[PDB]
RNA sequence: CCGGCCGGGAACUCAAAGGAGACUGCCAGUGAUAAACUGGAGGAAGGUGGGGAUGACGUCAAGUCAUCAUGGCCCUUACGACCAGGGCUACACACGUGCUACAAUGGCGCAUACAAAGAGAAGCGACCUCGCGAGAGCAAGCGGACCUCAUAAAGUGCGUCGUAGUCCGGAUUGGAGUCUGCAACUCGACUCCAUGAAGUCGGAAUCGCUAGUAAUCGUGGAUCAGAAUGCCACGGUGAAUAC
């Protein structure tokens, strides 16, 4: 087990966080907290809706959480009562008043938590392997993407022996710390248990 | 030591004490109360302190007195 | 008139002013046998004052925090050094000859993780 | 007279919202002292990298919080007033103590 | 030294005598870190040095440090599958290093109160060459030439 | 970590902020150089859970008892995965 | 010199040669030429006698050779009639103050034995 | 009021943001007129300047099902749950890693100088009074380049000790206590008085380190109510040697 996350080396240099409040040492530990109680429930409660990130930042005691998503109409739906009904109950959650925003990530076969969700889906839906992970480095690097490497792994059409089966094409400078390396990771549950999907995407030299 | 202020001992064993003082010296005290300091009224009696499995008699003398209960219930057995 | 340099050394800082006059030496309103000159190597403030003479040249009222005795010594001859634009860049021809004008950045290493301290690696058994 | 003390963790960040206050007060009152930077605290953290045994493996981290000062002189109503509800920063803590 | 031929660095002479030869040796003398220590100890050792032989400092240092020197000495080859104890001729830096560490490691050795009265004795017993360092100096000369028969 | 631990913990957090913090004033007030009676000493029957030194300071997350980290709340994997995500504000590699 | 007991110390500073009597150490031997009004860094030579038996009857004022080491004696007995854990712990030869036995009881447990 | 103490000054240290800087760039020589190497100047730095982060494809069916997640199997009036006491601290032994030593390059007493980096609100807690001391009482200031932790210690200057198991060493043990905590018996930490082992430089063997390094000296932090000789950091002094 040896390679650094390709986010958080990149973290001052490319990459921002998704997490842009100030907080002292007393609510340091509650903020945080709350962020993975916001961040569980609107990750299970959009599941269909392709969710990419979600930033939240905290402007003087109100949580302004954004989804970065592809398919936002899904999330806003028939007059924004999807919207209202999640600021309501992170607003519940967080405890203070809530706002609530929607990024469209168009392009989204280049973004790598939409693409390992996917291959996952598909694996979960009992697809070959090849296919998927063949298929998402065909359309990736069919809209600009100069590299990405996609990496499936554990117990792969269901063996009895765990294999990993790794693909990439075009260029992943993975050491270099001014390459735009968009990385992100899913699990399949599958009947034969879990199945690790990573998938970088290499966007560009700064 | 321990406690510039008061020794100690719990309070069920305080009312055993009084009660078994009271009523004269009739029956070992089933005391899993380790932690309790050894009064000079609880001199002659028979309290069986608990050695994580068993409560063997701890029968009070005059010189019991500025010791814990515990001392007299070893709790690990090495032959 | 007045010349100053800057003059730091692992941790130091020695703030050197120079007027033309005597030859004394007034180190944080102390003398310079009285700050450390009761201890090791006080030649070494007036190693840049041999490299041509001090005998009675200049009063240099010099002023250094941080560090410790050498630390502050180096300091000093280095801000001497660099204090030393009084007179033009010829004695820094012979005063870089010496070796004074270099800014010596030998620092104290971190100490690393697994490592007692900061290359001492703790020691390993059978094999 | 007026201290408002700014921190964050990202200086672009601070030295945007701090250039906006300072030209907001000076623009509309007077005497703006300057963006004092006052020291980073560098907090770190040294966590075991394993779930099990293997401690010399370690992962070293760091939240640098950055302050600034800019102690604002003249007590006037007009930077007082045009000084409160405009701060359009997401990551600053400011202190608006007198 | 696989590789890498090296510089060296340059000590700061010695701050009553200009002497790096004498400030190499409180740097051989030294332990622990601590200089001033240890130059206390050869300032006053050298100081009774030069008050018994009444010569002077750094020139009776010199004459008891002249009479230690190696020559040559004995080093080990494993060239032939055989174990060989060759004589060879030691570089003058070397050479008056080796005088050190072995007036030094003497002056360890012997039994007299302090450290300044062990070495101004070892020195003493060097002048006249019957000291220690000086048993060590013809031991080295002893493996060196009965083993001549390798160069 | 065993459901039943962190259930534990929050009946632990749940008496330390009932009893202690108002009868705790006994411990903090009362056993002084005043008098005396052994009266409030032996006014510890309270639940023995009251007491705040009892809480372990689990991670907020899995409630895993050791390599708790007090700024984050957490234990120092999760504070790891969650640093990396980028979740964690302000908090990045450090090397010095 | 025969202060306190049998013991004769001599030829040695006041503070330290008063350390040879069983029960007095630094403090207690600064206390005593305190006490007596004595100079600390005086020998036993170049001492009066007068000088001697006020040191003698400061030193009989703590509990010193023979009561000391019957006292000690005393308190050990007693915790080893107790039959407390100390006791039990006293009289086995193992150490008293919590101390670890798995390994390195060693002055209180003596030299090791196959 | 001799203290940056005040008015004041923004030079300087410094703080933190933005730039410049080092690239074999220049010179000489050697080299396929090539790569480059050796040497020189300038320069704070000279040749990946120092240190760190960064750990390729894979190997060990290496480690973790006890952080978490998880396929299957298994218990589901129990292999689940609550409680008190105990244990994880046991001790004929053996091994690993450390600390403290065996001393005079030192021990002790008195005076006196020079740091860096950090932490702090259920917290750090001055001053002053009491206690030999650990500490206690009243209690300012500080959510902090402002206050507190907090005196750096080795160093230096005097005096003493005088080669002794000693004024070395501090284990062990008795007594008396302080603090935290419902509670120090099993089973804390610290203090005071007393005790004063083993140990006089370590067999075979073995380890770390190439320069602010090893060695040695202190300081801080995380976990934490209290509990480090460990871990992670910080500075002080500061080597030897590389044919």
């Amino acid at each position: 087990g040896q390679k650094v996350h390709p986010n958080g080396i990149r973290l001052g240099i490319v990459k921002p966080w998704n997490s842009t409040w100030f907080a002292n040492t007393k609510e340091f530990a509650d903020n945080l907290d709350s962020d993975f109680k916001v961040r569980q429930y609107l990750t299970k409660e959009l599941a269909k809706a392709s969710v990419s990130r979600i930033v939240i930042e905290r402007p003087a005691k109100s949580i302004r959480v954004t989804i970065h998503t592809a398919r936002p109409g899904i999330v806003i739906g028939k007059k924004g009562e999807d919207v209202e009904k999640l600021r309501k109950v992170v607003a519940d959650i967080a405890g203070v008043p809530a706002q609530i925003n929607i990024a469209e990530v168009r392009k989204p076969e280049l973004d790598a938590k939409l693409v390992a969700d996917s291959i996952t889906s598909q694996l979960e839906r009992r697809v070959m392997f090849r296919r998927a992970m063949k298929r998402a480095v065909q359309n990736a690097m069919r809209l600009g993407a100069k590299g990405i490497k996609v990496e499936v792994s554990g117990r792969l059409g269901g063996a009895e022996i765990a294999r990993t089966e790794w693909y990439r094409e075009g260029r992943v400078p993975l050491h270099t710390l001014r390459a735009d390396i968009d990385y992100n990771t899913s699990e399949a549950h599958t009947t034969y248990g879990v199945i690790g999907v990573k998938v970088w995407i290499f966007k560009g030299e700064i | 030591r321990s406690l510039k202020k008061g020794p100690f001992i719990d309070l069920h064993l305080l009312k055993k004490v009084e009660k078994a003082v009271e009523s004269g010296d009739k029956k070992p005290l089933r005391t899993w109360s380790r932690r309790s300091t050894i009064f000079p009224n609880m001199i002659g009696l028979t309290i069986a302190v608990h050695n994580g499995r068993q409560h063997v008699p701890v029968f009070v003398t005059d010189e019991m007195v500025g010791h814990k209960l515990g001392e007299f219930a070893p709790t690990r057995t090495y032959r | 008139n007045q010349y100053y340099g800057t003059g730091r050394r692992k941790s130091s800082a020695a703030r050197v002013f120079i007027k033309p006059g005597n030859g004394k030496i007034v180190i944080n309103q102390r003398s310079l046998e009285q700050y450390f000159g009761r201890e090791t190597a006080r030649m070494v403030v007036r190693q840049p004052l041999e490299l041509v003479d001090m005998v009675e040249k200049l009063d240099l009222y010099i002023t250094v925090k941080g560090g410790g005795i050498s630390g502050q010594a180096g300091a000093i001859r280095h801000g001497i050094t660099r204090a030393l634009m009084e007179y033009d860049e010829s004695l820094r021809s012979e005063l870089r000859k010496a070796g004074f004008v270099t800014r010596d950045a030998r620092q104290v290493e971190r100490k690393k993780v697994g490592l007692r301290k900061a290359r001492r690696r703790p020691q390993f058994s059978k094999r | 007279r007026i201290r408002i003390r700014l921190k964050a963790f990202d200086h672009r960040l601070i030295d945007q919202a701090t250039a906006e206050i300072v030209e907001t007060a000076k623009r509309t009152g007077a005497q703006v002292r300057g963006p004092i930077p006052l020291p980073t605290r560098k907090e770190r953290f040294t966590v075991l990298i394993s779930p099990h045994v293997n401690k010399d493996a370690r992962d070293q981290y760091e939240i640098r919080t950055h302050l600034r000062l800019v102690d604002i002189v003249e007590p006037t109503e007009k930077t007082v007033d045009a000084l409160m509800r405009l701060d359009l920063a997401a990551g600053v803590d400011v202190q608006i103590s007198l | 030294p696989r590789r890498r031929v090296i510089g060296q660095r340059k000590i700061l002479p010695d701050p009553k005598f200009g002497s790096e030869l004498l400030a190499k040796f409180v740097n051989i003398l030294m332990v622990d870190g601590k200089k001033s220590t240890a130059e206390s100890i050869v300032y006053s050792a050298l100081e009774t040095l030069a008050q018994r032989s009444g010569k002077s400092e750094l020139e009776a240092f010199e004459v008891a440090l002249e009479n230690v020197r190696p020559t040559v000495e004995v080093k080990s080859r494993r060239v032939g599958g055989s174990t060989y104890q060759v004589p060879v001729e030691v570089r003058p830096v070397r050479r008056n290093a080796l005088a050190m560490r072995w007036i030094v490691e003497a002056a360890r050795k012997r039994g007299d109160k302090s450290m300044a009265l062990r070495l101004a004795n070892e020195l003493s017993d060097a002048a006249e060459n019957k000291g220690t360092a000086v048993k060590k100096r013809e031991d080295v000369h002893r493996m060196a030439e009965a083993n001549k028969a390798f160069a | 970590a065993k459901q039943s631990m962190k259930a534990r913990e929050v009946k632990r957090v749940a008496l330390a902020d009932k009893y202690f913090a108002k009868r705790a004033e006994l411990k903090a007030i009362i056993s002084d150089v005043n008098a005396r009676w052994n009266a409030v000493l032996k006014l510890q029957t309270l639940p023995r859970d009251s007491s705040p030194s009892r809480q372990r300071n689990r991670c907020r997350q899995t409630g895993r008892p050791h390599g708790f980290l007090r700024k984050f709340g957490l234990s120092r994997i999760k504070v790891r995965e969650a640093a990396m995500r980028g979740e964690i504000p302000g908090l990045k590699k450090a090397s010095w | 010199a025969r202060i306190a007991g049998i013991n004769i110390p001599d030829h040695k500073h006041a503070v330290i040669a008063l350390t040879s009597i069983y029960g007095v150490g630094k403090t207690r031997s600064k206390a005593i030429l305190a006490a007596a009004g004595i100079a600390e860094d005086v020998k036993i030579s170049e001492l009066s006698e007068g000088q001697i038996d006020t040191l003698r009857d400061e030193v009989a004022k703590f509990v010193v050779e023979g009561d000391l080491r019957r006292e000690i004696s005393m308190s050990i007995k007693r915790l080893m009639d107790l039959g407390c854990y100390r006791g039990l712990r006293h009289r086995r030869g193992l150490p008293v103050r919590g101390q670890r036995t798995k390994t390195n009881a060693r002055t209180r447990k003596g030299p090791r034995k196959p």
